[PDB]
């Protein structure tokens, strides 16, 4: 009596096709199960239907023919998670892929787990510096805060996040354990060679360390690509439940959410707007409320994310766009006419905010740009209700000539992430007026003199206001001197 | 009577009764979870099998797998035991303050108030805000809505109106968060105690929470509302008080539905809605309202899918109110909050014999100046400022100033603002613009009528301008 | 093993069997043909039948006929002797020459080299374009692609970068006609030989052609890529060689792929797209690619239908390449050839430390005064240049002599043109947009700018115009 193959925890395949296993016994597996075949490919219950389980095929369904055995595994769909993982590359299931040996993991955890409640958590309040000015001062971004990157093909999206994961270096070589911030890459439907030069460049930097990357590109299955983000979050959570804090990138939601359509409609679930499946909200929110802040009582750690998402002809309110933008706590619009203007970051100062506000911002920050963000809302509109100079009083005149010059500092290159107390010199610069007479064109080379000075000579300053986190009265008074001061030597 | 779960695709269970087929509505309750999963009818496929809507994950359930029917739609906990509190859709506290021992428990399904039970009692609600009250009087009892598309600021205005208008409030108040942001009810709940609108040593709590984020499955963002709204009638009805409604946000029952819509097997209607969306917002909306027995003044937030207005829902929703406040990101766009449409946003009550003509006449003198600089926008944009006639171009510049004097530093937003929160009294605000539309301030800059409250921090503000 | 052809509609023929049931991707052969009829098997309908991809037209196919397991998925000459020679999907020749005597076979369907194989040097690769050189230029096996509505300049640029880069190379090429013209394939061959790049006589072509045009049944042209791509795939791994390959153009591929698709049962996507749209894209897309074996720089033609680039065809497609040339309709109907969006345009080599910073600034020096020009536009389109102030008109003189000096003339297109076709070496091109830019030639008319080589050609041309 060969007993082995009962149709309650094993099963036979009915059909298949496109990656939709059609299986046939399988009578006690649960729905989301892991179920794997002949093959030693893994699958997923997805549909527990009358007379057949719809099985999703995590990998080349090429190897799966009707009748196969397919077997349970009893355990809802999870992955390595802990230390182990940085400075690895893995697929959506967990697998290296840098052929450097396999993980030493020692704990997993379900890839699909709620989101902590209500009573666990605690209001965001500390920052997570991004290095970049126009971000840090304008749109705050606070740990358990989630961000989105968005924008067309080539704004430069994903770059926002290299120089975050980069920025972080400052704190992970330090010596404060709470300062510090692991991170998390998870590339979708991108392409290998891409990826490859991604964590290239992370390693040039010094970032690989800290950081995990899962990897599901272009030829890999709809369903890895659709886990993907899901397993990553996972590996974040390790952290963030563990009094530690993490930063996850899911760098696109647009490719996830194609994979999530097909699957989907392989599996006949009728086609909903767009052709998605009705609940593609869902499908984001579900993962992005998980990026959260814990309280003492549950360690105090969290999870910050920053989704990035790809607009189609600058259209932030098409229905995907605005999907995601009503989930997260703001937004970085990125534009490729700003972009080519001159204006890098493209980040766009009227449509891109932060829900969390200077609650995410040191006191020196919030000093400087406490209200510099509506100033330029405002300088924008004038800026362009004046492109024709119509008997224009002084209140205009002065805000056109601090909105440009604003503007200038806002700017910024690749790979130099600053420190905090940089950026507040820089801005203090400018918000006082002291370069209100400087000509826009010499600006940006004015800050790199600048901030040379401050951080050869000045360590002082710098590190004080970095240390009190505050701009005291005698530092915006030793501030005061210097610029003033060098801006004439400067001005020969 | 006992089911058995014979498919589970999704939010959707389909369950088959041998004896006894549980009514739609009906709660059922799934046999061996850890945690209590209701599953609520749905239909009725014949062959003694319904489809139901699960109330939450289906994660691990098995063809097979036990059902009971619990005999009863889903009933909560309803009461003064309920103030203070945070529930679920299916009435569990979710506070970790144990049991909520209510004398009585209510079904979240019932009935609509019958015709002869309205009221047309209608009486300004102040709110402190200068557009809105200038401009779209809220109304005590009233049902009021605030319409935006993402991040434009609903919330924020609900966070005010908390502020300025639960605050004193003596009676009782629900918020009922629909499909949104969790971090979001932390960030409320703890400012209710920290302002002791809730209290947990005591019995002084003025305020029942109940939730159902975005974090939920299809199932939980189809009822929360009804949860919440079930909670309010109790304080309508059986006390009589004066009740204070506020969800956020209800765009989200509607999205819910829509979200099960296909896997209950119907065709979709236009945009991807649902077939059935205005009945199942109509038979929602319509408890949702004051009666003889009691008031409900609701506060709605309602989501505007890319920013189109004209979306089915937000569509059919307007019907529904007695005062909308319509936000545009085109205004938020521009620093101007809050970002209302001064153009777009409507009040019942704005009658000359309801408020006085000096309201009225202001409102209505404010929004043609306003609509009288729309129309040139565009115009001069191209084709310049001078040929402009002097009478022209002063409604440029008064209706410029205008649209700044709308804009207010709320005290809920001054991390984002940078500025002191301000409250503005109805007759600061009749006055202000009384005095802007009469010329009275033509020397004064724009920049001084920028997020400022009274008229006099704008003659202030030209002066700290003037250098 | 024998199966019954069970259903036939269009290129998706049902075949049933009894004891042999085949994997999905095997090829089966269609029993009683006057020629070949390959099955490429697509899926297990259950209850003993595959459905399967006709490679051919299936007229005259019979319920109840029956059909062979090749055992084995589509399989195709391999190796050097390709080279010189056209072959079908299939792999048969077509140049009737008789058999291509290989000593191996590969199958069309490969996996793509994994992540470990990567690899990340980056080459600028100059093609003598202006346009391309400065503002996206190409790398060595980097990944290319060309984008162009109907009769926009896809096909006479490829032409001409296989006339200034591949002309000029060591290693081997592999051209790829999918979906497009027959007679473009014999224009080429026919050119190939000529010029000597296909020798009829000895071993010394340098090209192997692969083809599967506008005129076959959609799984032909559904599978065609593949083949190219195959053959490439050969050289790179197997000889460490350095390859070109040319595909004309892949936007037929996802084209055909979107034919049969209803025919397998698909709910549709958007667009009436298949929904495996972008996977089918991917798992191919992903093996034309240099890894640290050898190197693949492919340079593919882009077809956008109804010049939507939106459309999920070519939107899907961005995401695959290193360097990007998106040509316009409205560019080439103004007169500039070759109709490049110099703004739409973009190249992952466009980075300081690779071409150096001078290029870096002038490149984004040109983008950014073409894109202050295009803010003028919507006055300049109702109210002329007039009302300008003498700062912008500024912008808008050097804007169009700029905008012209981006043209140039190709061999390739100088029946068109009238003029003889020109090659400008980086440096000079980098030169001739820094003077402009600088002011040096705001003496000179526009004119003198259009259609010409080197700086130096235009200021000639302005003598000559006085
Ligand atoms: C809508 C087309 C746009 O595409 C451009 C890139 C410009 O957009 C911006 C951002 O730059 C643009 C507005 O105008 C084109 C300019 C085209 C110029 C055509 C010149 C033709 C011409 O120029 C001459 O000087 C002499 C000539 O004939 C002897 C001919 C035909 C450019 O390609
Ligand atoms: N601050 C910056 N200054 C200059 N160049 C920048 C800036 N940030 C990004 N880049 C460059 O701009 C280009 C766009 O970068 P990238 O972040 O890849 O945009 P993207 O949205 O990821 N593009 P894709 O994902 O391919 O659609 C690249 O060349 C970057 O090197
Ligand atoms: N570089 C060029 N210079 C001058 N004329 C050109 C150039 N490129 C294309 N043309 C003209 O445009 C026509 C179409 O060119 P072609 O390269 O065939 O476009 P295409 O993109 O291949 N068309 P199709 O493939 O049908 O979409 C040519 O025959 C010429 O008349
Ligand atoms: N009253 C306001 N004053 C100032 N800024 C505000 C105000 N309301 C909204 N904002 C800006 O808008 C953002 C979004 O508002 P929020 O209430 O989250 O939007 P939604 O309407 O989408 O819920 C806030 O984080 C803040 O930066
Ligand atoms: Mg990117
Ligand atoms: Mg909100
Ligand atoms: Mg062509």
């Amino acid at each position: 009596a060969d007993t082995s193959v009962d149709l309650e925890e094993t099963g036979r395949v009915l059909s298949i096709g496109d990656g939709i296993a059609r299986v046939h016994g399988l009578r006690n597996v649960q729905a989301e199960e892991m179920v794997e075949f002949s093959s030693g490919l893994k699958g997923m219950s997805l549909n527990l239907e009358p007379d057949n389980v719809g099985v999703v095929v995590f990998g080349n369904d090429k190897l799966i023919k009707e009748g196969d055995i397919v077997k349970r595994t009893g355990a809802i769909v999870d992955v390595p998670v802990g230390e182990e993982l940085l400075g690895r590359v893995v697929d959506a299931l967990g697998n290296a892929i840098d052929g450097k040996g396999p993980i030493g993991s020692k704990a997993r955890r379900r890839v699909g787990l709620k989101a902590p409640g209500i009573i666990p958590r605690i209001s965001v309040r500390e920052p997570m510096q991004t290095g970049i000015k126009a971000v840090d001062s304008l749109v705050p971004i606070g740990r358990g805060q989630r961000e989105l990157i968005i924008g067309d093909r080539q704004t430069g999206k994903t770059s926002i996040a290299i120089d975050t994961i980069i920025n972080q270096k400052r704190f992970n070589d330090g010596t404060d354990e709470k300062k510090k911030l692991y991170c998390i890459y998870v590339a979708i439907g991108q392409k290998r060679s891409t990826v490859a030069q991604l964590v290239k460049r992370l390693t040039d930097a010094d970032a690989m360390k800290y950081t995990i990357v899962v990897s599901a590109t272009a030829s890999d299955a709809a369903p890895l690509q659709y886990l993907a983000p899901y397993s990553g979050c996972s590996m974040g959570e390790y952290f963030r439940d563990n009094g530690k804090h993490a930063l996850i990138i899911y760098d696109d939601l647009s490719k996830q959410a194609v994979a999530y359509r097909q699957m989907s409609l392989l599996l006949r679930r009728p086609p909903g707007r767009e052709a998605y499946p009705g609940d593609v909200f869902y499908l984001h929110s579900r993962l992005l409320e998980r990026a959260a802040k814990m309280n003492d009582a549950f360690g105090g750690g969290s999870l910050t994310a920053l989704p990035v998402i790809e607009t189609q002809a600058g259209d932030v309110s098409a229905y995907i766009p605005t999907n995601v933008i009503s989930i997260t706590d703001g937004q970085i619009f990125l534009e490729t006419e700003l972009f080519y203007k001159g204006i890098r970051p493209a980040i766009n100062v009227g449509l891109s905010v932060s829900r969390v506000g200077s609650a995410a911002q040191t006191r020196a920050m919030k000093q400087v740009a406490g209200t510099m963000k509506l100033e330029l809302a405002q300088y924008r509109e004038v800026a362009a209700f004046a492109q024709f100079g119509s008997d224009l009083d002084a209140a205009t005149q002065q805000l056109l000539s601090r909105g440009v010059r604003l503007t200038e500092l806002l700017k910024q290159g690749q790979y130099s992430p600053m420190a905090i107390e940089e950026q507040v010199a820089v801005i203090y610069a400018g918000v006082r007026g002291y370069l209100d007479k400087l000509e826009p064109s010499k600006i940006t080379k004015f800050e790199n003199a600048f901030l040379s000075h401050v951080i050869s000579q000045h360590q002082a300053l710098l590190g004080k206001i970095r240390t009190d986190g505050k701009i005291s009265e005698e530092s915006d008074a030793k501030l005061k001197e210097i610029v003033t001061n060098f801006l004439a030597g400067f001005e020969a | 009577t006992t089911g058995r779960i014979v498919a589970v695709i999704g939010a959707v269970v389909d369950v088959q009764f041998d004896e006894g087929l549980p009514p739609i509505l009906n709660a059922l309750e799934v046999q061996g979870r850890e945690t209590r999963l209701v599953l609520e009818v749905a239909q009725h496929l014949g062959e003694s099998t319904v489809r139901t809507i699960a109330m939450d994950g289906t994660e691990g359930l098995v063809r097979g797998q036990k059902v009971l029917d619990s005999g009863a739609p889903i009933r909560i906990p309803v009461g003064p035991e309920t103030l203070g509190r945070i529930m679920n859709v299916i009435g569990e506290p979710i506070d970790e303050r144990g049991p909520i021992k209510t004398k009585q428990f209510a079904a979240i399904h019932a009935e609509a108030p019958e015709f002869v039970e309205m009221s047309v009692e209608q009486e300004i609600l102040v709110t402190g805000i200068k557009v809105v009250d200038l401009l779209a009087p809220y109304a005590k009892g009233g049902k009021i809505g605030l319409f935006g598309g993402a991040g434009v600021g609903k919330t924020v205005l609900i966070m005010e109106l908390i502020n300025n208008v639960a605050k004193a409030h003596g009676g009782y108040s629900v918020f009922a968060g629909v499909g949104e942001r969790t971090r979001e009810g932390n960030d409320l709940y703890h400012e209710m105690i920290e302002s002791g609108v809730i209290n947990l040593k005591d019995a002084t709590s003025k305020v029942a929470l109940v939730y159902g984020q975005m974090n939920e499955p299809p199932g939980a963002r189809a009822r929360v509302a009804l949860t919440g709204l079930t909670v309010a009638e109790y304080f309508r009805d059986q006390e009589g008080q004066d009740v204070l409604l506020f969800i956020d946000n209800i765009f989200r029952f509607t999205q819910a539905g829509s979200e099960v819509s296909a896997l209950l097997g119907r065709i979709p209607s236009a945009v991807g809605y649902q077939p059935t969306l205005a009945t199942d917002m109509g038979t929602m909306q319509e408890r949702i309202t004051t009666t003889k027995k009691g008031s409900i003044t609701s506060v709605q937030a309602i989501y505007v899918p890319a920013d189109d207005l004209t979306d089915p829902a937000p569509a059919t929703t307007f019907a529904h109110l007695d005062a909308t406040t319509v936000l545009s990101r085109a205004i938020a766009e521009l620093g101007i909050y809050p970002a209302v449409d001064p153009l777009d946003s409507t009040s019942r009550i704005m009658d000359p014999n309801i408020v006085g003509s000096e309201h009225y006449d202001v409102a209505r003198g404010v929004q043609k100046i306003l609509q009288d600089y729309k129309s040139l926008q565009d115009i001069i944009a191209i084709l310049g400022m001078d040929e402009l006639s002097e009478e022209d171009k002063l409604t440029v510049s008064r209706a410029r100033k205008i649209q700044r004097f709308l804009s207010q530093p709320f005290q809920v937003a001054e991390v984002f603002t940078g500025h002191l929160g301000k409250l503005v009294p109805l007759k600061e605000t009749i006055k202000g613009f009384q005095q802007i539309l009469a010329g009275e301030y033509d020397h004064l800059p724009e920049q001084a009528f920028y997020m400022v409250g009274p008229i006099e921090e704008a003659v202030a503000k030209a002066d700290k301008l003037a250098e």
